[PDB]
């Protein structure tokens, strides 16, 4: 049930964000993420989180992306592995980013998100290496 | 026929020759070496208590027998014959080998938080001991499953014993007590020696208040002996020699009578309360214990739970058993909600004979 | 000092409480905070962890009737 509903919602909401970026898709996906988080479905939550960061990235969102990453990370009882996929997606995103100010801003946001979490330790280490290289 | 006849006779010949060879052998007195004197003189004390200086038969690799090692002295000349591994008492052996049935965690109801605290203390530190090293702590060592009678402490202990792999030592604290001088303290010492020898180990003491009762300032000689046993136990847990990979679980329903030194955070680190089932816990226990009963109606488990206020898990099991009793008494090969209601009211009436149950540590 | 705390702990709030607790109790509090951090899969202990550990360990609060004072 959850797999079907998430795979049905993700393309429709992605399209709705694409032709307008109305951003109501963000709240719809947040409600679906809450449902899957309660149900403990892992792959679902992972897909919703990665798609949320996806669309926030294709949209030229230099602040909404950071805010949404923070809220998603600090939600009530999210799945550690789902947040792990989200952070991995954010790392492969920040890799291909110019514009030093927003580069550093997103790097710092990810560092703050993953300060002291074992499941994201390797990603934070690579992120710190990237920050030091910059 | 002579072939098979002589074959069987030759087999019995081998057996009888082995028996005679055994018959031509005498026993040897087991002692422990205390020190080596002159490469041929060893101060060894026989377990019976006397101490001697004895010789050593040649092929013993004197380095193998160091102060404290068990040896087999000859029964006549008392000369060492062979070094032996550390003794395991028959008591400690059966302690380790008791069968905890095959209880699974699916047979325990309202205890979910308590189950995961017990598992936190027991399993994870012994399977991934480096996470706690990274965080910078030494994982907790002792658990006190304390609660009203029949709330599931011993059932939880049985489930842990059945579902975990590391060595496990079953013991009722009242089955350690012996009338001999120092025997109980010696038995506790042997418990912890076995645990240290088999490094990943758990020691479950059921109804600890048999031994770990408060220390009397005006007690009798028996009380003083049992207090010696208790203090040996306390030293073993958190004395001079640190305990590594040996965990303690202790079950009780009168925690208020336990020694403060025993209840100290250093010895019994985590005291978890197996409280009487709440509404959902009662529902879960009733489902668990009525699953195998052939019910042939619509069962308002909610109504049974509502009338089961103040019950324990054993009380709910008895509710199921009494519903069955009503079934047999009515000559029915099944149970119904009228039977369950009668059973729960009967158990509620039986509960009137109890007394204070809300006993807490400290 | 042996643990790795987050800079938001501020152990002073826990120290300045009216509880008669031993060094073993303090070690138990810190140990339970670390245990909670491990439970949540973090290698840094937070003020949340210390609050929960203290409330779990120092549970001596009972009685002290208010009309005696
Ligand atoms: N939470 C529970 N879930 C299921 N069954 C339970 C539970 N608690 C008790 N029981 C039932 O109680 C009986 C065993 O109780 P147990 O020996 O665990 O009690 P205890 O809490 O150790 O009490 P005591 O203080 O009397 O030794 C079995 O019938 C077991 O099914
Ligand atoms: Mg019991």
């Amino acid at each position: 049930d959850y797999s079907a509903t998430v795979d049905q919602r993700l393309p429709e909401c992605a399209k709705l964000a694409k032709e307008g970026r109305l951003q109501e898709v963000i709240e719809t996906l947040l409600s679906l993420e809450k449902q899957t988080r309660t149900a403990s479905d892992m792959v679902s939550t992972s897909r919703i989180l990665v798609a949320v960061v996806k669309m926030c990235y294709e949209a030229k969102e230099w602040d909404l992306l950071n805010e949404n990453i923070m809220l998603l990370s600090k939600r009530r009882s999210q799945l550690k592995q789902a947040v792990a996929k989200m952070v991995q997606q954010c790392c492969t995103y920040v890799e291909e980013i110019t514009d030093l100010p927003i580069k550093l801003r997103l790097i710092d946001t990810l560092r703050m998100v993953t300060e002291g979490k074992i499941y994201v330790e390797i990603e934070r280490a690579r992120l710190t290496k990237t920050l030091a290289t910059i | 026929e002579l072939r098979e006849q002589l074959k069987e006779l030759t087999k019995q010949y081998e057996k009888s020759e082995n028996d005679l060879k055994a018959l031509q052998s005498v026993g040897q007195i087991v002692g422990e070496v205390l020190k080596q004197l002159t490469e041929e003189k060893f101060i060894v004390k026989a377990t019976n208590g006397p101490r001697y200086v004895v010789g050593c038969r040649r092929q013993l690799d004197k380095s193998k027998l160091k102060p404290g090692t068990r040896v087999a002295l000859d029964m006549t000349t008392l000369t060492i014959m062979r070094y032996l591994p550390r003794e395991v008492d028959p008591l400690v052996y059966n302690m380790s080998h008791e069968d905890p049935g095959n209880v699974s965690y699916s047979e325990i109801g309202g205890l979910s938080e308590q189950i995961r605290e017990l598992r936190e203390v027991i399993e994870l530190p012994l399977t991934n001991p480096e996470l706690f090293q990274r965080v910078g702590i030494i994982p907790p060592k002792g658990c006190l499953l304390y609660g009203p009678p029949g709330t599931g402490k011993t059932l939880l202990a049985r489930a842990v014993a059945s579902q975990l792999d590391c060595n496990f030592l079953k013991v009722v604290s009242s089955s350690i007590v012996d009338k001999y001088i120092g025997e109980s303290a010696r038995l506790i010492r042997e418990m912890f020696n076995y645990a240290r020898d088999h490094q990943p180990c758990i020691i479950f003491m059921d109804e600890i208040d048999a031994i770990g009762g408060r220390r009397f300032s005006e007690g009798t000689s028996a009380d003083r002996e049992i207090q010696r046993t208790l203090m040996e136990l306390l030293n073993q847990m958190d004395g001079f020699d640190t305990l590594h990979r040996v965990k303690m679980i202790m079950a009780t329903n009168r925690p208020d009578t336990l020694d403060p030194a025993l209840l100290r955070p250093g010895r019994l680190d985590r005291k978890i309360h197996i409280d009487l089932p709440n509404e959902q816990a009662r529902l879960d226990i009733l489902k668990i214990h009525a699953g195998p009963i052939t019910k042939h109606g619509e069962i308002d488990y909610e109504a049974i739970v509502k009338l089961s206020d103040g019950f324990n898990g054993a009380d709910l099991r008895n509710v199921c058993t009494e519903a069955g009793m009503f079934a047999i008494r009515a000559d029915h090969d099944f149970v119904v909600q009228e039977d369950f209601m009668k059973a729960v009211r009967k158990v509620a009436d039986s509960k009137k004979l109890e007394s204070k149950l809300d006993y807490k540590p400290v | 000092s042996k643990m790795n705390l987050s800079e938001e702990v501020d152990l002073e709030d826990y120290v300045a409480r009216p509880d008669k607790i031993s060094g073993a109790d303090i070690n138990s509090i810190c140990q339970e905070s670390g245990m909670l951090a491990v439970r949540e899969n973090r290698y840094i202990v937070l003020a949340k962890d210390f609050e929960k550990a203290y409330k779990t360990v120092i549970k001596k609060d009972e009685q002290e009737h208010e009309f005696y004072k």
